[PDB]
RNA sequence: GGUACCUACCAAUCGUAGCGUGUCGACCAGCUGCGAAACACGCAGCUGGCACUGGCGCUGUAGGUAC
């Protein structure tokens, strides 16, 4: 019953401004202190802002102090941050978070909020060149073969891999991006498969980057 | 900032049924203003412990919080599958709130030889210009593997990229790609592509290549 | 003479002529329970200060008023 979706990210650059949302269902915002926390890729979590109620009174950590400002509109029950002058140390997924009531859990966060993305680069954004990776022709590792799909040169992330539009799922590996050295993100997505049934079976990788607003289909094939 | 929440491990691994203990000091008194969190990767985190001892409701009883003076203690007793992920302290005793850097629980199995695999570039990307050469370790455990690039017989370096995924939900293993990256007219000028890759599954560095 | 009362009784020290007494409450800080509640606001309680409130008990001296 209790949601918490937010939305408003996106790719922006330094020195630019960026106000995310979180929409509650479920309770009311104006009975419970709201925080905004991130997590930058593959670090920890680190507490970003909060707002309290009744009072209204704002706390922010010292990386956001000055620069960001968290508020609350009640009509829509929804939470805001507001982020100015945005370095290349706030790209990261912002958490929109609900504090619980005192007499149970508290001052632990119940309830957080899926998450948005949140790009500060200079870069500007590019669809991914997508290529196959054909099974390997020599022999084929005892009776299964290794296909795959490379994203290559896109910003900024993320993309989504899926293999048949969804019918193949077994044997899967999607890769974690890297920046390669041209400032892009790059990544395979393989599959492992019964050789013997390769040739009748058709492999396709269904690559989405959804910033460019580019959709691509792959084919594979043995040659 | 105010008030520092150190943790400790930064990781573990961990039998099934091992018990798993996770320690965070603060910087200075924190009262018992101190909360427990589990992450799964690609997922918000969930309410584990709260007020340095009391239990969320609906999380296990395996899950369990301790304080002594400004040292605060996570165990779990009797690690379960479920169970493996990053874990987080919190302190709310004062804003600014201090996160810990977190600890990450993988779970520990036996030894798995990967399986490599080699795929040569694309006629498309050698049409572009570039030509990228994967090499793929498939279901591998421990994760640490050393992966070597070699054309003719020049030991590649600093023109590969290597990713890695997170250790898999149903068999536990790990899967890794080398990305080596030439251009066009340096890929025609040589023949033979291989990678070479050892591994604590592997008695003998296994080799696997072809010929453009 | 007696009783009652009015006024006055250096400075310092809360106050008083002096001695004693620190409150139904005010104020300053801190703590706790609760209000959808970390701050702020509200209600109730506690601890320490303070003496705004100059009350209460006792004991006067001088002058004066009235029975
Ligand atoms: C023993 N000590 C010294 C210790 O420091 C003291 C000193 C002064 C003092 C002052 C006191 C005054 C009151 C009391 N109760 C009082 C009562 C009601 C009203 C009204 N309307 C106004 C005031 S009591 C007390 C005790
Ligand atoms: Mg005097
Ligand atoms: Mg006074």
């Amino acid at each position: 019953e209790v949601q918490l979706v937010e939305s408003g990210g996106g790719l922006v650059q330094p020195g630019g401004s960026l106000r995310l949302s979180c929409a509650a269902s479920g309770f009311y915002i104006s009975y419970s202190s709201i925080h905004w926390v991130r997590q930058a890729p593959g670090k920890g979590l680190e507490w970003v802002a909060s707002i309290s109620p009744y009072s209204g009174s704002t706390y922010y950590a010292d990386s956001v102090k000055g620069r960001f400002t968290i508020s609350a509109d009640t009509s829509k029950n929804t939470a805001y941050l507001q982020m100015n002058s945005l370095r290349a140390e706030d790209t990261a997924v912002y958490y929109c978070a609900r504090q619980g009531y005192r007499r149970r859990s508290g001052r632990g966060f119940d309830y957080w909020g899926q998450g948005t993305l949140v790009t500060v680069s200079s870069a500007s954004t590019k669809g991914p060149s997508v290529f196959p990776l054909a099974p390997s022709s020599k022999s084929t590792s005892g009776g299964t073969a290794a296909l795959g799909c490379l994203v290559k040169d896109y910003f900024p992330e993320p993309v989504t891999v899926s293999w048949n539009s969804g019918a193949l799922t077994s044997g899967v590996h999607t890769f974690p991006a890297v920046l390669q050295s041209s400032g892009l993100y790059s990544l395979s997505s393989v599959v492992t498969v019964p050789s013997s049934s390769l040739g009748t079976q058709t492999y396709l990788c269904n690559v989405n980057h959804k910033p460019s607003n580019t959709k691509v289909d792959k084919k594979v094939e043995p040659k | 900032s105010d008030i520092q929440m150190t943790q400790s491990p930064s990781s573990l691994s961990a039998s099934v049924g091992d018990r798993v203990t996770i320690t965070c000091r603060a910087s200075q008194s924190v009262s018992s203003a101190v909360a427990w969190y589990q992450q799964k990767p690609g997922k918000a985190p969930k309410l584990l412990i709260y007020s340095a001892s009391s239990l969320y409701s609906g999380v296990p009883s395996r899950f369990s919080g301790s304080r002594s003076g400004t040292d605060f203690t996570l165990t779990i007793s009797s690690l379960q599958p479920e169970d493996f992920a990053t874990y987080y302290c919190q302190q709310s005793y004062s804003f600014p709130s201090t996160f810990g850097q977190g600890t990450k629980v993988e779970i520990k199995r036996t030894v798995a030889a990967p399986s490599v695999f080699i795929f040569p570039p694309s006629d498309e990307q050698l049409k572009s210009g570039t030509a990228s050469v994967v090499c793929l370790l498939n279901n591998f455990y421990p994760r640490e593997a050393k992966v070597q690039w070699k054309v003719d017989n020049a030991l590649q370096s600093g023109n590969s990229q290597e990713s890695v995924t997170e250790q898999d939900s149903k068999d536990s293993t790990y899967s890794l790609s080398s990305t080596l990256t030439l251009s066009k007219a340096d890929y025609e000028k040589h023949k033979v592509y291989a990678c070479e890759v050892t591994h604590q599954g592997l008695s003998s560095p296994v080799t696997k290549s072809f010929n453009r």
